[PDB]
């Protein structure tokens, strides 16, 4: 049974007022918004938590029921759109344990697991991600690529018991992988001496907080339609009834916005001369 | 009273410019014959490699002349030569080439300098620490093998910042890293030194892990020039004949008297003793043989001296009170040679737990770790506010005296003639060795405030004039002076 | 081997190699130095200090003319060959350098009275003897070579910093010692890099004291001002670098690559010279996720990682 750790969607238009904690640990700190964007597929479905300051640290985060997915499939969805197209900036989550105070997070507070796409300079546009792991950050070993644009996208992770997992990206499958065969937990097998498995890589002791921490140099981008959940089918289908609904709508009015640019700017163009 | 009471002007004034022509050859000969106070040369430090042969047998690397070291130039080139850490060793030869270090170099001080490289994926750890495995050896002739003299661990903290923003657009520009303290010994006693420098590496220890890219190690010694201890050791050996005979004389124009000596004497008679132990010069025994401990014995030297000068002023301030006392045991003077005496012994204790302690370790210093840095500093504050409240009772004893004297001079007339040129001359007297002692502590600040900001030397017409040398010289001559007119002048009828 | 190999030495120099035979490796290794420099500040700017293996000229005729990058080289190889020069006497390999007398009885200035003061003049004496023996024939070119040779030594002896240590009665410092220490390269670098980029440029003039012609450079005073011994001059215009042309001595940039996504480090749509911005994408193979201790071979893992090859037109 599809257990809902974690949902939002803004339906209630306050209910972030309530569900989020901001960091106080240092006073000069982005403030969100909640909005919908210039452009969208929906009126209240799309409006999200967007970015408003440029330059500025950022640090939001909600509490969420307790849990521990020790034995339990594992699994995280929320959507982008990057109104801005950044340059540089973090488009990715954090989750924590009941232990964050949130009043006093920073990008430097440990987390149980990081998610989200990454794009600081054209130099590097990769999916980010990072599990914590008996004092160890490890990150992976292969990579990921990002989306570009500004249009509204859906990102998802998902772990098994199996020491296993997958990535989703626009309700389509992206990556998939053994979790000790991708990340430099254990020491290499080659008989090594001091190499011995561990079956808890996939697990951790508990969780009670998703946070978004992180900096930006320009703000604009809104994130939407989050989920945490141990079952694989209630995420994919809560990310189509989510995102599959708007995506055509979303793309059918920036593409009425773009073409009315294009008149806008020839027709400038010819007056002007 | 005292002979100053009784000297005509004119006698005074023939020993002032007998003085003042003293003090002024006393500066000359710092100023033209000395060469300068210290050298600092600075060697750029070989990075040799190890032939893997010496698991357990110990050889030395030398940079230069014959068998010299497999040599490599950028440390890159150990990458394609595939050499690893543990096999590089920074060896140092001390004198340059061509050269011999003499006893005469009364000291020797050297100071690290790294330079460290910035590189993205290789940052300075935030509390980085360098674990040198140093070993140094000496040799006596250009063919005899060299015999160890010190192998020991050296731990130091990187204080390095970054000035260039992190990009990697400025990576290989070094970090702006602090001159690390590194070795002081006693007395040079042989005639070349090798010194190796290596720094194992350890994971899982973290020796020397995360201490950024090391490009090359900068090492300068410092030693005191040997043209200046010869000028040194020629002014000692006046100046001890001389004191010699004021004390004798001093000591026989005391003694034979009706009275017993007043504690203003023995106070005298004892800062006499105190500067004749410095001008002795037993430095020049230190070379023939190899006494390490020469730089302890002559810090305690100088301070056996400050500690009598400071309780001198004060003690004559004090016997200097007109009325109501009129005591000449000295135990009266607790409050005020207290504060003095217990700033003197913990500063001799600070100085004892670096520079006697490095007499085990020559690459010992104290701020290596927070608990010593505490402990020196902790000292070093003491010293400071004894200090402090030494100089206030001082300045409030001269004022009250000043007092005293006022009411006094208020009724000089009245009394009998002999009595009012007891206490006529103690006024003289009195302002006599104040204004004295101001003149000479000016001086001796005013000059060595500028010895602080000059250059250390003077252009005048066809020559160069030492500034830092002539003020050595110059402030020894001027209170090995002062106390040689204080003893005369000062002595009983 | 020595000054027989070397071509291109004017008389001074040969004299200079025959009596100074040692320190001519430190003069190679100043000039390497300072040319890898010249190639790292330059390494967008439609010219990187491309080297030709023909032996004869190193750099080809674009650096024979009076220019801002010939200037620049100029500049970079005499601070090289100073910097160089006195690295060496500092390891010690060189003899000759500084002072170098064994013993002196009476008072005469030598090692064991005076210590060694004259060691931290040697690196400027050596570059100067050395770079401007062959710029002596009085030219509008020897004038520039000079005073830029002055500027690049001069940069060297601005950026040493002065550091003090002290010791005396318990540590305190009534004997205080102090000493001059050697600026990283990399900072001369980046110096002579903006020295470069405000460069002034500067007319000849022509007259002698005798009957003839003797040449000099005259300031643009209009606007702007040139310090003596500090700013680089020139005097001819630099040629256009988008094409190749051996006659100039110029290599096009039909192989260079830049930042191309967005932007461009001094103009990707400029110094591409033309159109089409990206030609591969490679996976290329390298050592990752390592240990990384203070030197050298960690001797780690290697994986492969794609990136874009922007080579453009
Ligand atoms: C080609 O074209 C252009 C220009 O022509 C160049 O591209 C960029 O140019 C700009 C101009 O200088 C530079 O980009 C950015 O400049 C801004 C100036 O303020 C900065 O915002 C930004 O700084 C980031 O990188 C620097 C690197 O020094 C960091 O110091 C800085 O903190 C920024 O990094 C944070 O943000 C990244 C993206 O958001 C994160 O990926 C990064 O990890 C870090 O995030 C921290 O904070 C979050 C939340 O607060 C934490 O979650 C993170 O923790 C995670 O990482 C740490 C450390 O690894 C782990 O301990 C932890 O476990 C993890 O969870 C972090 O704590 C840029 O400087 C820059 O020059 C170019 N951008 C690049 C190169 O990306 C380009 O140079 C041109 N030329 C070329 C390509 O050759
Ligand atoms: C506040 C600033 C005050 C700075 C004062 C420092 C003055 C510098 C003195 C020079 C040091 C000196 O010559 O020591 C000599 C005696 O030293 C004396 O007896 C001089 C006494 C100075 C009185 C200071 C009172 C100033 C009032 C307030 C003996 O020194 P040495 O042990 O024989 O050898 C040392 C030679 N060396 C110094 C080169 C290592």
């Amino acid at each position: 049974e599809p257990a809902v750790y974690f949902k939002e969607q803004f339906l209630d238009g306050d209910g972030w007022t309530s569900r989020w904690i901001e960091s106080k640990h240092k006073s000069d700190f982005g403030k969100f918004v909640l909005s919908s964007g210039k452009f969208y597929g929906d009126e209240e479905k799309d409006k999200g938590l967007q970015t408003s300051q440029d330059a500025r640290f950022y640090a939001l985060s909600a509490s969420f029921e307790p849990f521990s997915n020790k034995g339990q499939t594992l699994v995280v969805q929320f959507t982008v759109k990057h109104e801005q197209n950044i340059d540089c900036g973090g488009g990715y989550v954090k989750l924590f344990p009941n232990s964050l105070d949130q009043t006093d997070m920073h990008g430097d507070s440990e987390y149980n697991i990081m998610f989200g796409p990454d794009i600081c300079g054209p130099g590097t546009k990769k999916v980010h991600v990072i599990f914590n792991y008996k004092g160890k950050n490890v990150l992976i070993n292969k990579d990921i690529r990002c989306k570009d644009d500004e249009f509204t996208h859906l990102y998802t992770l998902i772990v098994r018991p199996d020491n296993t997992y997958e990535v989703k990206i626009d309700n389509s499958q992206v990556e998939s992988g053994s979790l000790e065969d991708d990340w430099d937990f254990l020491p290499p097998k080659k008989d090594n001496p001091e190499y011995s498995p561990d079956p808890s890589i996939y697990a951790y002791d508990n969780f009670g907080v998703l946070g978004l921490d992180l900096w930006q140099v320009k703000s604009g981008t809104i994130f939407d339609n989050f989920l945490i959940t141990n079952d694989e089918a209630y995420a994919e289908e809560f990310g189509n009834e989510t995102w599959g609904v708007t995506k055509a709508a979303e793309k059918q009015m920036k593409d009425k916005q773009d073409e009315e640019q294009r008149l806008k700017e020839e027709e400038e163009d010819k007056k002007r001369k | 009273g005292a002979i100053i009471e009784n000297m005509s002007t004119k006698k005074l004034c023939i020993v002032g410019g007998i003085l003042l022509v003293f003090q002024i050859i006393a500066f000359l000969v710092g100023g033209l014959i000395a060469p300068g106070p210290t050298t600092a040369v600075s060697y750029m430090s070989v990075k040799c490699v190890d032939a893997r042969k010496n698991h357990h047998k110990t050889k030395w690397f030398v940079p230069w002349g014959p068998n010299h070291c497999d040599k490599i130039r950028d440390i890159e080139e150990a990458i394609p030569r595939e050499i690893e850490a543990n096999d590089i060793v920074f060896s140092v030869h001390i004198p340059l080439p061509h050269m011999e270090m003499s006893p005469w170099f009364q000291f020797m001080l050297f100071i690290l300098q790294l330079d460290i490289a910035f590189k993205l994926n290789n940052q300075i750890r935030e509390n980085a620490e360098v674990s040198m495995d140093v070993s140094l050896a000496y040799r006596d002739d250009a063919f005899a093998e060299w015999t160890e003299m010190a192998h020991e661990r050296v731990p130091r903290k990187l204080k390095c910042t970054f000035t260039s923003p992190k990009t990697p657009e400025h990576e290989g520009r070094y970090y702006e890293c602090d001159v690390l303290p590194f070795m002081e010994i006693g007395s040079v006693a042989h005639k070349f030194y090798l010194l190796n420098i290596r720094l194992p590496v350890n994971e899982k220890k973290k020796i020397n892990v995360g201490i950024g890219e090391i490009k090359d190690i900068r090492l300068v010694g410092i030693h005191q020039n040997g043209g200046f201890t010869k000028v040194w050791f020629a002014m000692k050996t006046f100046l001890t004949p001389s004191i010699f005979i004021i004390m004798v004389w001093y000591w026989r124009r005391i003694t034979m008297m009706s009275r017993p000596p007043v504690l203003l004497e023995k106070v005298i008679f004892a800062l006499g003793i105190s500067m004749t132990f410095i001008n002795i010069p037993v430095e020049w025994f230190s070379i023939g043989f190899d006494w390490t401990w020469m730089l302890l014995f002559g810090d305690i030297r100088q301070g056996i001296f400050y500690a009598m000068l400071l309780s001198f002023w004060i003690i004559f301030c004090g016997e200097h009170m007109m009325d109501q006392h009129e005591r000449n045991h000295i135990a009266g003077y607790w409050k005020q040679v207290g504060p003095i005496a217990v700033g003197s012994f913990c500063l001799f204790i600070f100085d004892m737990c670096e520079r006697g302690v490095q007499l085990t370790n020559p690459f010992y210093s104290i701020w290596t770790t927070d608990i010593g840095t505490e402990l020196a500093m902790a000292f070093i504050i003491v010293a400071g506010i004894c200090l402090c409240l030494y100089f206030l009772f001082l300045c409030f004893m001269v004022f009250q005296v000043f007092r005293n004297i006022s009411g006094k001079q208020s009724s000089l007339p009245a009394m009998s003639k002999v009595r009012r040129l007891h206490y006529e001359g103690l006024i003289f007297r009195f302002k006599f060795l104040m204004l004295i002692t101001l003149a000479c502590a000016a001086m001796t600040v005013i000059f060595f405030i500028v010895s602080q900001v000059t250059e250390g030397h003077w252009k005048w017409g066809g020559v160069t004039v030492q500034v830092n040398s002539a003020f050595f010289t110059g402030i020894y001559g001027m209170w090995n002076l002062y106390v040689f007119a204080l003893m005369f002048l000062y002595a009983p009828s | 081997i020595l000054c027989a190999s070397i071509p291109g030495l004017v008389p001074k120099q040969l004299r200079f190699c025959r009596n100074y035979v040692e320190i001519m490796p430190s003069v190679a290794e100043g000039i390497k130095i300072g040319i890898q420099e010249c190639q790292h500040q330059f390494r967008g700017r439609r010219w990187n200090c491309t080297t030709v293996h023909d032996s004869l000229a190193i750099f080809g005729p674009v650096l024979d003319k009076a220019t801002r990058e010939s200037a620049f080289v100029h500049a970079i190889a005499s601070a090289g060959v100073a910097f160089a020069v006195t690295r060496s006497c500092a390891e010690g390999t060189a003899a000759i350098c500084g002072c170098s007398s064994r013993h002196q009885g009476s008072p005469g200035k030598g090692w064991k009275w005076g210590g060694c003061s004259e060691d931290i003049e040697f690196g400027g004496m050596v570059s100067r003897e050395f770079a401007d023996a062959r710029e002596n024939r009085p030219d509008a070119r020897s004038a520039m070579n000079r005073h830029n040779n002055e500027a690049g030594r001069q940069a060297i002896a601005s950026h040493m910093h002065l550091k003090c240590k002290c010791h005396g009665l318990s540590g305190s410092c009534e004997v205080k010692t102090c000493w001059w220490s050697q600026p990283d390269f990399r900072a001369i670098g980046d110096f002579l890099k903006d020295k470069y980029d405000s460069a002034s440029e500067m007319v000849v003039e022509k007259h002698r004291e005798s009957r003839g012609w003797v040449e000099t450079l005259r300031p643009r005073y209009t606007y702007f001002k040139v310090p003596t011994e500090r700013d680089l001059v020139y005097y001819e215009a630099s040629p256009n670098f988008c094409e190749p042309n051996p006659e100039t001595g110029s290599f096009g940039t039909r192989d260079r690559t830049c930042n191309v996504s967005s932007h461009g480090i001094d103009g990707c749509d400029l110094l591409c010279c033309g159109r089409g911005h990206n030609a591969r994408a490679e996976r290329r193979r390298e050592k990752c996720r390592c240990v990384f201790h203070w030197c050298c071979y960690v001797s780690c893992q290697e994986c492969t990682r794609v990136y874009d090859v922007h080579t453009c037109k």
